[PDB]
């Protein structure tokens, strides 16, 4: 008849301390793999694992998103785009084998929502309720964002995920996490040195360092600075447009500022395409370990 | 906590894998994110010559020793709330003994 719509459903009997005990096998995981990457730890390819499933939405036509839990089907796996993720499946493998009633786009979701609780960064709310789809609805490759674009390309790409000027600059800000990886995206280098934890520096880099756009050893350009650290084409983007650096050095000069935004755009993003009934229930802010004397 | 000698070698790796990314050990060793750590036990937090450290580091006003280190290593943030220093912590007190008895000798 019409156009898909995806209904939020959380299994019966399933309620909040039940996902807690999700976050904590995640957080605790978290800390006993912790040599993974020379020690950064998984928590930065979980959250990019959480964009990358949930940043396949389309909000013409509402296909992709992290509704479905595709990503576990071969074609989104195997997307050139994701290459490295399979890292983040991984670790999150023996987790859904404890807790086998998650549904999988609960558990990428979630994931992202942990690995940036636990390095620090801001409460991310969270709702419970996405549904495993056949494997007919996983969207073909092509649908996240190529890296050595400029800031028109950035604008209207995100304008596919329904985000503003101040949701793109936020997200963009969990480029403080992890690093780039040659073998992964033809790009090398962190973003910066505190690799595992959620802060400002993302901005705070882009405005204080000396960039000098280079080739690196796949041939691709990148702006690279003194101290070690790299800039994508389409990070240094925000502040070669106006509308976006005057956003960057708001959240430079003040993270609290930067982690509520982030966090109300990360939720969005955890949540587009999804329809959750007027009686669904308030979405849950899971505790910290450190939270919980642990 | 409380200092006990343990491997230096095993302390190297510990250094080398999880401090070298942001601090070197040696005489006249440049600073990088973080302070060179050269004659760090008998100084106090915060004095590092030429190093830009937090308002918080440098209050905690601690005289660094093997005791204090370990306290401070098993959780950066907790014993220095605000530090800048983005490390979680060695848990493991045979960990945090190897290390230390390598940073004695490295920096000594
Ligand atoms: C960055 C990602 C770092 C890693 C890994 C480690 N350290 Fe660090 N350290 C770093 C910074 C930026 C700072 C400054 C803290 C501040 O708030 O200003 C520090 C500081 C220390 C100190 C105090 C030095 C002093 O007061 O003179 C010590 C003793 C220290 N760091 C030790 C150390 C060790 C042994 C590490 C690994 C186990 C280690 N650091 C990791 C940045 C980073
Ligand atoms: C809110 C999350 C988020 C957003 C939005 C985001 N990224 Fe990232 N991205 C990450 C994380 C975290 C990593 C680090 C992954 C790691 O260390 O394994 C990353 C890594 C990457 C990498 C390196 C991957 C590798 O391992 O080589 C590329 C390239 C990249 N992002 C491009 C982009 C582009 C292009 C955009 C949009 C213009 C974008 N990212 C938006 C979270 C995000």
């Amino acid at each position: 008849t019409t156009p898909l719509v995806h209904v939020a459903s959380v299994e019966k009997g399933r309620s909040y301390e039940d996902f807690q005990k999700v976050y904590n096998a995640i957080a605790l995981k978290l800390r006993e793999d912790d040599e993974y990457d020379n020690y950064i730890g998984y928590g930065p390819v979980l959250v990019r694992l959480a964009w990358h499933t949930s940043g396949t939405w389309d909000k013409h036509d509402n296909t992709g998103g992290s509704y479905g839990g595709t990503y576990r089907f071969k074609k989104e796996f195997n997307d050139p785009s994701n290459a490295g993720l399979q890292n983040g499946f991984k670790f999150l493998e023996p987790i859904h084998k404890e807790f086998p009633w998650i549904s999988s786009g609960d558990l990428f979701s979630l994931g992202g929502v942990t690995a940036v609780q636990e390095m620090q960064g801001p409460k991310i709310p969270w709702r419970a309720g996405r549904v495993d789809t056949p494997e007919d609805t996983t969207p073909d490759n092509g649908r996240l964002p190529d890296a050595d674009k400029d800031a028109d390309y950035v604008r209207t790409f995100f304008q596919r995920l329904n985000m503003n000027d101040r949701e793109v600059v936020a997200l963009m800000g969990a480029h403080a996490l992890g690093k780039t990886h040659l073998k992964n995206s033809g790009y090398e280098g962190p973003w910066g040195a505190a690799n595992n934890c959620f802060t400002n520096e993302f901005y705070l880099n882009l405005l204080n360092e000396d960039w000098k756009l280079e080739k690196n050893d796949a041939n691709n350009e990148q702006w690279d600075s003194k101290s070690g650290y790299m800039m994508l084409p389409t990070d240094y983007s925000l502040i070669q447009d106006p509308k976006y650096l005057s956003i960057v050095k708001e959240y430079a000069n003040d993270q609290d500022k930067f982690f509520k935004d982030f966090s109300k755009a990360f939720e969005k993003l955890l949540e587009n395409g999804i329809t959750f009934p007027k009686d669904a229930p308030s979405p849950f802010i899971f505790k910290t370990l450190e939270e919980q004397g642990l | 906590a409380e200092f006990k000698a343990g491997s230096a070698k095993k302390g190297a790796t510990l250094f080398k894998t999880r401090c070298l990314q942001c601090h070197t050990v040696e005489k006249g060793g440049p600073h990088k994110v973080g302070p060179n750590l050269h004659g760090i036990f008998g100084r106090h937090s915060g004095q590092a010559e030429g190093y830009s450290y937090t308002d918080a580091n440098i209050k905690k006003n601690v005289l660094w020793d093997e005791n204090n280190m370990s306290e401070y290593l098993t959780n950066p943030k907790k014993y220095i709330p605000g530090t800048k220093m983005c490390f979680g912590g060695l848990k493991k007190e045979k960990d945090r003994n190897d290390l230390i008895t390598y940073l004695k000798k490295a920096t000594e």
